[PDB]
RNA sequence: GGCAUGCUUGAGGUUCUAACUCUGGUCCGUAAUCCGGAUCGAGGACAGUGUAUGGUGGGCAGUUUGACUGGGGCGGUCUCC
RNA sequence: AUUAAAAACACAGCACUCUGCAAACACGAAAGUGGACGUAUAGGGUGUGACGCCUGCCCGGUGCCGGAAGGUUAAUUGAUG
């Protein structure tokens, strides 16, 4: 159905047409830019505009190149509660730690997670499930230490 | 707790609760409103809720559920009665003015407590976020949805334990006997709730409880059969059917949650 | 009243026959979900209470060919 | 036999967010917190709602419940040799 | 209300059961309102009727609750003849 322009997706390419679901192209890729409809009418300007297509190929990839020497550091020191005692004293965090993942890492910042294993339990580096992508994620490491 | 000497037919069984702890005379007046008396009758004017009626005038008290106030240690003035409540609550007092209601815990006439994101942590009416509570602990005041306030062990001499924590979920289990999952950046108040002497009274006569706000109710056996489907009959009659509500509804056990959109946080149901 | 902002469907009556042709009367009711739809132009999401076969005719024109028709008959949106 | 991997497809299991949901929080329209809109928080392909179909359903309605008969009710009798 | 004032109905007290909050339940085509600005020491329903001594056996029938192994069982698919 419709135009792939995106080629960072577990199925897209360059400018391959596929066929999905209506709620797959409807919901989720048309409204942020990353596909179009197939159409007849505009195609002499589709073409014009692959040389523009390519170029856009080869500086998305660059930007993260710059961008994965920031986000593995770890050098984020949250301080929580519960120095010395043992027992899961420490503010944990769900809205205010997007905002520390967002002054020294990426900036951007919206939490709609579903997610049963959201607090941490007694004092100790842990894992918090963070907006990382939009139809998968994984979690990112949490250092708690004392305050 | 005091008992009554059968003075006249209606003072043989009163059995009083009475308590000297309590501010006799004043309620603290910005903190106080208009409450009207429904009847049981909606906007189209039917009863809907039977055996209500009468009673008394009551001025609604704005019972703070919330706490939002952080880091600000407040000092109880005094305890007072609240006629639209079973517990008692108390008169809070801030590091600056900005007077307040909330439920009473079981200290009672000036203690000092702090409620906070946590802190001073524990006594019996500090508020904090049910992460940073041990397990077996007894709270009170449950919120369900974070900033919504308390909803769950707020009546007279009421409480819940805490049992378990993993992740995003610390189950608690309540005082029916369910056991459910509860977020846990939902705070509460560690402790319990004042009056436990109400299980331990009786009203006497009949028109006790006339001037609380129950009206009288009659039996399904002593009806006809056009009004109730216990019907009418010969004598006194058992009833030949099972038995029922007024509208058709199996009374004896029926099981009647349908919900389905909140059962993943059930563990375990009420038995 | 439940009618759609796309395509025009309103309740209609009929029958409920048994198997022993005992006719007695019920509605045919529309499907309609509440649904936002995206726009370039505007660059804002509108709402409006369409019916299943109102998401198709959307996934035929695309958005703005029913939008200016609705306007082009009077309507809010 | 199966070997592999594909191509499609059912049925089950887990997870994710972008649909829908919120009788959550704070801004705005607004001097109103009804109703919208913006943003975070929760649930999340479930709930809910159309349409087709099973079950339960005196909750409710339209109705039926014969005649002879030394009063009619009970009993006996309604056709053929 | 206008031939029946009672031994009838009520009642305080007792037990059973359903309801974890957007609650069970009721009125509403629906929006919503009561319940309740209350939160299981609460709220609906059914029986018995202060107090004192007590409340025996029967789970076959009918109803509700619990369990799935196996049998039958709806549209929907449509091989084959």
């Amino acid at each position: 159905e419709v135009i792939l322009l995106e080629k960072v997706a577990n199925l897209g390419n360059l400018g391959d047409k596929v066929n999905i679901k209506g709620g797959y192209a409807r919901n989720f890729l048309l409204p942020q830019g990353k596909a179009t409809v197939a159409t007849a009418e505009n195609v002499a300007a589709f073409e014009a505009r692959r040389a523009e297509l390519e170029k856009a190929a080869a500086e998305k990839k660059a930007a993260a190149e710059a961008r994965a020497a920031q986000l593995s550091e770890l050098v984020v020191t949250l301080g929580a509660h519960a120095g010395d005692e043992g027992k899961l004293f420490g503010s944990i965090g769900t809205r205010d730690i997007a905002e520390a993942v967002s002054a020294a890492g990426y900036p951007l910042e919206k939490a709609e997670v579903r997610l049963p294993n959201g607090a941490l339990r007694n004092t100790g580096e842990f894992d918090v499930a963070v907006h990382l992508h939009t139809d998968v994620e994984t979690t990112l490491k949490l250092i708690i230490v004392a305050e | 707790i005091v008992k009554c000497k059968p003075t006249s037919a209606g003072r043989r069984f009163v059995v009083k609760v009475v308590n000297q702890e309590l501010h006799k005379g004043a309620p603290y007046a910005p903190l106080l409103e208009k409450k009207s008396k429904s009847g049981g009758r909606n906007n189209n004017g039917r009863i809907t809720t039977r055996h209500i009626g009468g009673g008394h005038k009551q001025h609604y008290r704005l019972v703070d559920f919330r706490r939002n106030k952080d880091g600000i240690p407040a000092i109880v003035e005094r305890v007072e009665y609240d006629p639209n409540r079973t517990a008692h609550i108390a008169l809070l007092k801030y590091a600056d003015g900005e007077r307040r209601y909330i439920i009473a815990p079981k200290g009672v006439a000036a203690g000092d407590q702090l409620i906070s994101g946590i802190g001073a942590p524990i006594k019996a009416g500090n508020s904090m976020p049910l992460r940073n509570i041990p397990v077996g602990s007894t709270v009170h005041g449950i919120e369900l949805k974070p900033g919504k306030g308390a909803q769950i062990a707020r009546s007279a001499g009421a409480s819940a334990q805490l049992v378990a924590r993993e992740g995003a979920y610390v189950t608690l289990r309540l005082r029916s006997g369910e056991m459910r999952k509860v977020l846990a950046e939902c705070r509460a108040t560690l402790g319990e709730v004042s009056n436990s002497e109400h299980s331990l009274r009786s009203l006497g006569k009949a028109g006790a409880t006339r001037w609380r706000g129950v009206r009288p109710t009659v039996r399904g056996v002593a009806m006809n059969p056009v009004d109730h489907p216990h019907g009418g009959g010969e004598g006194r009659t058992s009833a030949g059917r099972h038995p029922v509500s007024p509208w058709g509804l199996q009374t004896k056990g029926k099981k009647t949650r349908s919900n389905k959109r909140t059962d993943n946080m059930i563990v375990r149901r009420r038995k | 009243s439940r009618v759609c902002q796309v395509t025009g469907k309103g309740p209609v009556t009929g029958n409920n026959i048994s198997h022993a042709h005992n006719k007695t009367r019920r509605r045919f009711l529309p499907n309609l979900q509440h649904h936002r739809f995206w726009v370039e132009s505007e660059k804002r999401f509108v709402r409006l209470r369409v019916s299943a076969k109102g998401m198709r005719i959307i996934d035929k024109r695309g958005i703005e060919a029913v939008l200016a028709d609705l306007r082009a008959r009077g309507e809010k949106f």
